[PDB]
RNA sequence: AAGACCAGGC
DNA sequence: AAGTACT
DNA sequence: AGTACTTACGCCTGGTCAT
């Protein structure tokens, strides 16, 4: 399989495995509260669409060039760009992939890493869970009820007022097309 | 746990068993088709091979000493001395 | 090992945890719901019953099937069965324990018979050690026969503190047969312990006490000393023998199920029956009794459960039992393949460190080499020069999994080696072996030989070499096996070759000499008296194969 | 520490561990008329500080299990009056090499 | 049984010899942490012989006609006779070897002077001798400085046990203790240079051999010396084919045992 | 030919580990079966084809394991487990040292 | 809900490979057994992050043939749907019985009667489609669901979603 | 001191015989004999009963009455022991086992 | 093919 | 048969 | 003081009888 950074000492009896909901209980293998490599603890990490498409092609692209460096020894726009970025450093049966880079692509709200950056700077005084963050980040919302409605993780722990500021700075920031 | 390269407190040399068996892994493992790092000069029989990778110490190895309360020390075929 | 590769990682066991097996886990784990008592003939058609052996689990008759996990035979180990008992019973081996336990807890609220607030209680509490906490624990209650209510606490012994409640008075207790007793004390009053009882009183023991008394929660709880549910090793354990057909062939142990299994049935047609109250537990004796010697048959209480012929009757425990038998017969020794043996015979002719292997066995055993450039030539002409010619070999084996007998196959001659296939060659002169000589108890009494195919049939030794193996002529037998792995050699030619033992810190001295002639004769060469002359001096000089030319 | 002629009375010596800290030790005449550590066979031994123990521990990396233990009714071990838990270095001859060092722990 | 008793044990890379739970049971393999192997039964020259023949033997005077080196052995003779910084070393070295004897004679009671022990000096001088054609006529070219000071950097360098720390590097002067006596016995000035006539060349030769033929001597952490142990005593015990006691075969099955009714009980009082 | 007891602990005391695994397994015995990484049983009904491998009870499909052992090894084992004892096989220490 | 955990793998590699460039040999064998995985425990393995800075560690021999075994720690983009996750996506098959909406990697379907009830479902269309008073949605309509329950399979991935709550349906 | 006599006797049982043998064996076998605290014997009453793990002493006069008591209080078992690998098929700590052998890529480099 | 015995070899 | 250890 | 409990060399070759 693919191990994963923390070994729950597995005393026979496996059984309690939770409900997985937006109550923000999330299966064990995504507490807030997880384990980095170097040994150190990290919140989540929680990633918006369109902040995602942003992560995937950097290193999708800088692998390009390390893939090169041994070798001496406008939305549609985009769609060819990144098949190519593939068809060079992908697998070529990552179908997975290609469409996540569609959806990832099509769905996603921004396109500078500086317009990105300032979402981010934005959530993150809030307190807010990781997994909220995100559907924050990933969902358009006019009024507040559509937002702590599609994310009743939030209910409680904003004022309609506030989180209702956020969405206009939302729709403020989402860059054109 | 690991132990630093220095703080180092196991025998400077190789021990038969060590030297034993690196020669036989090493064998192995040429009897197998894996690289050879020295000239040939005419061998053809891997644990041959491998006295003599290991008589330029050029074998890639690197012996992981345990010790009885789980702590190792990590030697390279390089350093570790071969008296025997 | 086995074959046919598995999308599972492969680890080695590093810890290997003991339990006891909990009834509703027995139940899981199993496929066979193990219902009757025959073996097949669904009315002598010939298959096998959803009954005894197979109601899903392992097979015979050479048929994939095993619950479609196919491989078949070989490749799909047992898959456990149960059966449900009918009524409780004892675990032959544990009955020791149940009983000690009962002493150590009283019957009806079933807790401990002395708390913190006994002293001598709290120093047998410390002790982290189960064999030693139970069994101080034990020794200081075993006396005690009333469930105190109120004891005297840590101040005056005139105030008295309360804790559990219910001083039934405590019964000791005796091991008569299979079966616990206990009198209640003017006179006493003997009643029989009924395991459905005593299965109870454990099931309430608190968790602390568990864990006090040497157990634990998750792996060991008491409660499971006592049967409930059976597992049923699958063939594999209990294998058949067939006499090619319409025959029998059944293993002991697929009968004491047999039996337990009647048995069982027998009694429950009683509880939904003409039940003539005390006239059951005359048949839940016999219960007790096989799931009993099923596993254990060399008990005090006499009967042995003879089997019909009055033949004994091979009770697991009797499997495992010291010498012959699976722990020490089967695993710390086994019998071996790369292996030969015949009589020994002096040589004065061989190196120290070389054997002479005889013909007939060089193109017996086998040594696998893997196809390599270094080699391929030499491999491609040994395995041309077929199986029946000395230098040559007997097998090829292609990454493909597959064994081309080098005798038959039409492509005998042909054959293009591939580098990576292995090639099953023949022992040559100079394949490091292990020789050696029982009764073995030396470093020495084995040691590594190079190999020097020779005619005749003994394996020809040097001389000095014997003191060690300890070996005459008169007609003594030797050991040689042979290595496998280019490692494995490598294993014996740099720890093991008999010249690395000349010196032995057994007496930190020299083990080898010279002896007989070459000693008595190396004297007489001595004397200033004796004398030699050209002819022979030039002779003798030639035979010292490193002498420098320099007469 | 209390010297006793031909014995005391159990309902005595049951008096003993009822005041710590304090400890005391009981000795009959008989057992003291020679010094039993002046035989040629028993070797010195010495006390370790809780200190000088918690250290021999750390050097050999060892567990306090792990280690050779003395008997806490062991003659010598009364001699100096051990304490489950003290540990003892045991400096003897060799034929091998002159002085060999060597502990025991209590129990 | 023997060797089911002790499978388990062998000599871990500490050095120490543990089983299979971690518990030492010999903080050095044999209290001296050498493979039986290399071992040959060495004499202690220290230990036997009037005290008489020690002086005669092992004393340097550097201040008196008699008892100071004759100028026909070593080249810097003639000049050395009164040197008091010297007879300081040449005193240290002697109020040593005095004190190696009473060590001696405190352990080896007996005074049984061969004694199993690794690195055999005697022969490693004797080829040193004939490897280089050593004249017992001419005189040495040894500093007596260079004796006695290289002496002492040798037994620096006789490394059984190696740590970082004083618990550890103190247990390391005891393993070797034992085999220094025979060393600073073989390697007194007087002998060095009127017995075996060593050149500077002989002699640092000597010293180096020695060094490594010990560091050769040591036990390889990996040994299975239980079993070893275990068959080395159970195989000798089976060659017995067999002064009124119980003795043998039967008796030594009396001791695994740890019986309480030995046939013969005994009991020697001097 | 018989390997036994005796001819074991020699080849310990040489120290030849592997040529003694290998006359124990390699050149007898020799098994590979699987286990489950919950509860260190043979149970698992591995069906080396369509990978299928499952392990109800303790129910799985995702944590398991394959390991070499000697086959009368896993014998001496399911003979135990039969007297309802349960020989656990865990491929990872959790109690250290 | 796209996530970035901290993984690591163990590849057993035969001497063979044992070159001068290995560790390019084992970090491609690693992308070949990941970039495209699938787990109920890990969800989708996407994509390996920061290629380059991939922790090998010292690799141990096996015991009997020489291959060699490697934890390979590296880190990547994964993401894994849950009961009661909102996403959107771009519808794909749509049919008698519902529609099917594809969120990223993964494909959610749409019950005919999880959605509301004035949405009807036109057969007689070209391409199928669900009618309503104002909507349609038919192949390309992009639609926002909510994902009531998940099913893992084999390597994939699939869930039903409602459309029935307020500020669902499409866009 | 009783170490002291325990060899000393068994010294004097091999000496009897005009045989030698090197203290250590003698040594460490009287010291197995007497760490523990007092006198261990040599038998199935004695070092096999020691807290080595099960399948060590199992493989000893008292096997399965051994294995019983082990499931019973659930013990553990390290593996540590020669005994205990055999049993399994695997290659155990000793000599050529008593440490792991591996491939050092970065000296795979400057090797060519 | 398995298990019990008996004779025997070193 | 004996020897030990446990009742 | 009486009774009970587990053990007992290593390996190897023959021929014989029967539920
Ligand atoms: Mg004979
Ligand atoms: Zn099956
Ligand atoms: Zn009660
Ligand atoms: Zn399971």
């Amino acid at each position: 399989s693919t191990s994963t950074f923390q070994t729950r000492r597995r005393r026979l009896k496996k059984v309690e495995e939770e409900e997985n909901a937006a109550t923000l209980q999330l299966g064990q293998e995504f507490q807030l509260k997880q384990i980095n490599h170097q040994g150190e603890e990290e919140e989540l990490i929680a990633l918006n669409l369109s902040e995602a498409r942003l992560v995937i092609k950097e290193a999708l692209v800088e692998r390009r060039r390390a893939f090169k460096r041994s070798q001496k020894k406008t939305r549609e726009k985009e769609l060819e760009s990144i098949d190519v970025l593939l068809e060079q450093t992908t697998g070529g049966n990552n179908k997975d992939l290609k469409n996540t880079m569609q959806y990832l692509t099509n769905f996603s709200r921004f396109r500078d890493q500086e317009t990105v950056g300032a979402v981010i700077q934005l959530l993150k005084s809030t307190g807010l869970h990781p997994f909220e963050v995100a559907q924050l980040g990933s969902l358009a919302c006019d009024t507040a009820d559509e937002a702590k409605t599609l994310i009743p993780s939030l209910n409680n722990k904003i004022s309609d007022d506030e989180l209702e500021r956020i969405l206009k700075e939302l729709s403020n920031l989402e860059t054109l097309y | 746990k690991a132990i630093p390269k220095d703080q180092r407190a196991t025998t400077p040399y190789m021990t038969k068993y060590e030297r034993a068996r690196i020669l036989g892994t090493r064998a192995l493992q040429i009897s197998m088709n894996a690289p050879v790092f020295v000239d040939l000069e005419g061998e053809t029989d891997p644990l041959r091979i491998a006295m003599k990778e290991l008589a330029e110490k050029k074998i890639p190895l690197v012996i992981r000493r345990y010790l009885p309360d789980g702590s190792f020390e990590d030697w390279s075929v390089e350093e570790l001395i071969v008296d025997l | 090992v086995g074959q046919q590769y598995s999308s599972a990682p492969l680890r080695t066991v590093k810890e290997v945890q003991f339990g006891l097996f909990s009834p509703e886990e027995v139940r899981a784990i199993s496929v066979a719901k193990i219902r009757f008592p025959e073996t097949m003939d669904e009315t002598q058609t010939r298959a096998k019953i959803g009954g005894l052996n197979d109601p899903r689990l392992g097979s015979i008759d050479r048929n994939l099937k095993c619950q479609t996990c196919q491989e078949g035979m070989n490749e799909c180990p047992g898959h456990f069965g149960h059966i449900d008992l009918a009524k409780p019973v004892f675990h032959v081996g544990f009955i020791a324990k149940i009983k000690k336990v009962c002493e150590c807890v009283c019957m009806h609220c079933g807790k401990l018979l002395l708390d913190e607030h006994n002293e001598l209680m709290r120093q047998a509490l410390a002790i982290k050690d189960s064999k030693k906490r139970f069994a101080a624990i034990w020794t200081l209650c075993k006396t005690k026969m009333v469930c105190e209510t109120d004891v005297p606490s840590e101040d005056d012994p005139t105030q008295l503190v309360s804790r559990g409640g219910c001083g039934n008075t405590q019964p000791t207790i005796r091991k008569d047969g299979l079966k616990l007793v206990g009198s209640w004390k003017d006179e006493p009053e003997l009643r029989v312990l009924s395991t459905e009882e005593i299965l109870n009183i454990f099931k309430h023991i608190s968790v602390k006490d568990f864990t006090s008394l040497g157990f634990n929660e998750v792996f060991s709880r008491p409660e499971w000393m006592i049967l409930t549910c059976l597992p049923v090793p699958p063939p594999p354990v209990r294998p058949s023998i067939s006499f090619n057909e319409s025959q029998r062939g059944e293993d002991d142990l697929t009968f004491k199920l047999a039996d337990i299994l009647k048995a069982n049935i027998s009694l429950e047609t009683l509880e939904h029956n003409g039940a003539p109250h005390h006239a059951i537990e005359e048949a839940e004796s016999l219960l007790q009794f096989h799931v009993a010697t099923y596993m254990d048959n060399d008990i005090a209480g006499q009967p042995q459960a003879l089997q019909k012929s009055g033949r004994p009757v091979k009770s697991i425990r009797a499997r495992l039992k010291g010498k012959e038998g699976r722990i020490r017969g089967n695993l710390m020794g086994k019998r071996v393949d790369f292996s030969a043996r015949t009589v020994i015979s002096g040589d004065p002719n061989l190196e120290l460190d070389q054997v002479g292997v005889p013909k007939s066995i060089a193109k017996t055993l086998t040594y696998p080499e893997v196809v390599t450039p270094y080699n391929i030539d030499r491999l491609t002409q040994l395995v041309r020069n077929g199986p029946n010619e000395h230098p040559g070999a007997k097998y090829v084996i292609r990454d493909s999994g597959d064994r081309i007998d080098l005798r038959y196959s039409k492509r005998a001659g042909d054959i293009q080696l591939q580098y990576g296939w292995k090639v099953e060659r023949h022992i040559m002169d100079n394949d490091p072996v292990l020789f050696n000589r029982q009764p073995s108890l030396h470093k020495m009494s084995m040691m590594a030989h190079r190999v020097k195919v020779i005619p005749y049939s003994t394996f020809r030794l040097n001389l000095s070499v014997t003191s060690p193996y300890n070996a005459d002529f008169d007609g003594d037998e030797m050991n040689l096996h042979v290595p496998q792995s280019e490692e494995t050699r490598a294993e014996l030619s740099q720890l093991c070759a008999v010249p690395l033992q000349i010196v032995s810190p057994q007496s930190n001295k020299p083990c080898m000499g010279i002896v007989q002639d070459t000693l008595c004769g190396i004297r007489k060469l001595t004397l200033r008296d004796t004398f030699i002359e050209l002819d022979q001096v030039l002779n003798m000089l030639y035979w010292v194969p490193d002498w420098d030319g320099v007469i | 520490i209390f010297v006793y002629q031909n014995n005391i009375t159990p309902s005595a010596m049951k008096l003993v561990p009822s005041i710590p800290p304090a400890t005391i030790e009981t000795f009959n005449e008989a057992a003291l008329v020679v010094n039993i550590t002046h035989h040629e066979l028993v070797p010195k031994h010495i006390r370790l500080s809780s200190d000088e123990k918690r250290e021999l521990l750390k050097r050999y990396r060892l567990k306090e299990s792990q280690l050779p233990r003395i008997q806490r009714a062991d003659p010598v071990a009364l001699y100096l009056g051990l304490k489950r838990g003290e540990v003892v270095k045991i400096i003897r001859k060799s034929e091998t090499s002159g002085r060999y060092a060597s502990y025991r722990i209590c129990m | 049984r023997l060797v089911k008793a002790l499978e388990d044990i062998m000599v871990h890379y500490d050095n120490t010899t543990r089983n299979s739970l971690g518990n030492v049971i010999q903080f050095i393999y044999g209290e001296d942490g050498m493979d039986a192997a290399h071992i040959e039964k060495q004499s202690l020259d220290t230990i036997g012989g009037s005290d008489a023949a020690f002086e005669k033997r092992y004393r340097v005077d550097l201040l008196n006609t008699d008892h100071t080196l004759d100028p026909s052995l070593l080249e810097s003779g003639s000049e050395i006779l009164g040197d008091l910084k010297l007879q300081v070393l040449l005193d240290e070295e002697y109020k040593q070897l005095v004190k190696d004897r009473k060590f001696l004679r405190e352990v080896f009671v007996d005074g049984e002077a061969n004694w199993p022990l690794p690195v055999n000096i005697r022969r490693i001088i004797q080829n040193a001798q004939q490897t280089f054609h050593i004249d017992h006529t001419k005189p040495s070219d040894l500093t007596i400085k260079d004796i006695v000071l290289g002496v002492k950097d040798l037994q620096e360098n006789l490394l059984v046990l190696r740590g970082k720390n004083e618990i550890i590097q103190n247990a390391q002067r005891d393993a070797v203790t034992l085999f220094c006596c025979l060393l600073r016995s073989r390697l007194a000035t007087r002998r060095v240079l009127q017995e075996y006539r060593l050149t500077k060349q002989a002699f640092d030769w000597v010293l180096s051999n020695i060094e490594a033929q010990f560091l050769r001597s040591v036990v390889h952490p990996g040994e299975m010396v239980g079993v070893l142990a275990a068959q080395s005593i159970g195989e000798p015990a089976t060659q017995m084919t067999l002064k009124k006691v119980t003795s043998g075969v039967p008796r030594l099955k009396e001791i695994l045992n740890v019986a309480k009714n030995m046939k013969t009980p005994s009991l020697t009082v001097y | 030919l018989r390997f036994g007891e005796m001819e074991r602990d020699c080849m310990i005391a040489h120290g030849a580990a592997s040529f003694l695994k290998e006359r124990l397994m390699e050149a007898s015995d020799a098994f590979r079966v699987h286990i489950c990484g919950i509860c260190g049983l043979m149970t698992v009904i591995a069906k080396l084809n369509h990978n299928q491998f499952e392990c109800k009870g303790c129910d799985n499909k995702i944590d398991i394991y394959q390991i070499h052992i000697p086959y009368a090894a896993k014998l001496l084992f399911q003979e135990l487990m039969a007297m309802n004892i349960t020989p656990r096989l865990y491929t990872d220490r959790s109690r250290d040292f | 809900m796209f996530f970035i955990k901290d993984l690591s793998l163990n590849i057993t590699l035969h001497p063979s490979f044992f070159g001068p460039r290995m560790k390019q040999y084992l970090k491609t064998k690693l992308l070949e057994e990941v970039e495209g995985s699938c787990t109920g425990k890990f969800g989708y393995i996407l994509c390996v992050l920061d290629y380059d800075n991939i922790d090998i560690q010292r690799g141990r021999i096996l015991p009997t043939d020489g291959s060699a075994e490697f934890n390979v720690k590296y880190r990547a983009v994964v993401f894994k749907p849950f009961k009661g996750e909102v996403v959107d996506g771009t519808v794909v098959s749509c049919s008698q019985h519902g529609f099917e909406v594809q969120v990223g990697p993964m494909k959610v379907f749409v019950t005919k009667h999880l959605m509301p009830q004035d949405l009807t479902f036109n057969a007689g269309s070209n391409p199928p489609s669900y009618q309503s008073s104002e909507d349609v949605i038919t192949i390309k309509s992009r639609i926002r669901v909510k994902i009531e329950g998940c099913i893992s399979q084999v390597s994939s991935i699939h869930a039903i979603g409602s459309i029935k709550e307020d500020y669902l349906g499409a866009i | 001191a009783g170490r002291a006599a325990l060899y000393k006797e068994v010294y004097n049982v091999i000496a009897s015989d005009g045989s030698y043998v090197n203290y250590r064996h003698m040594a460490l076998l009287v010291d197995v004999m007497t760490t523990q605290g007092g006198l261990t014997s040599v038998t199935r009453h004695g070092f096999n009963r020691s807290n080595t793990g099960a399948l060590m002493r199992c493989s000893f006069e008292e096997t399965v009455e051994i294995l019983f008591e082990a499931g019973a209080s659930a013990e553990l078992d390290d593996c540590r022991g020669v005994s205990e690998n055999v049993i399994l098929g695997q290659m155990a700590p000793i000599g050529t086992g008593a440490f792991d052998v591996m491939i050092d890529e970065e000296s795979l480099v400057k090797y060519m």
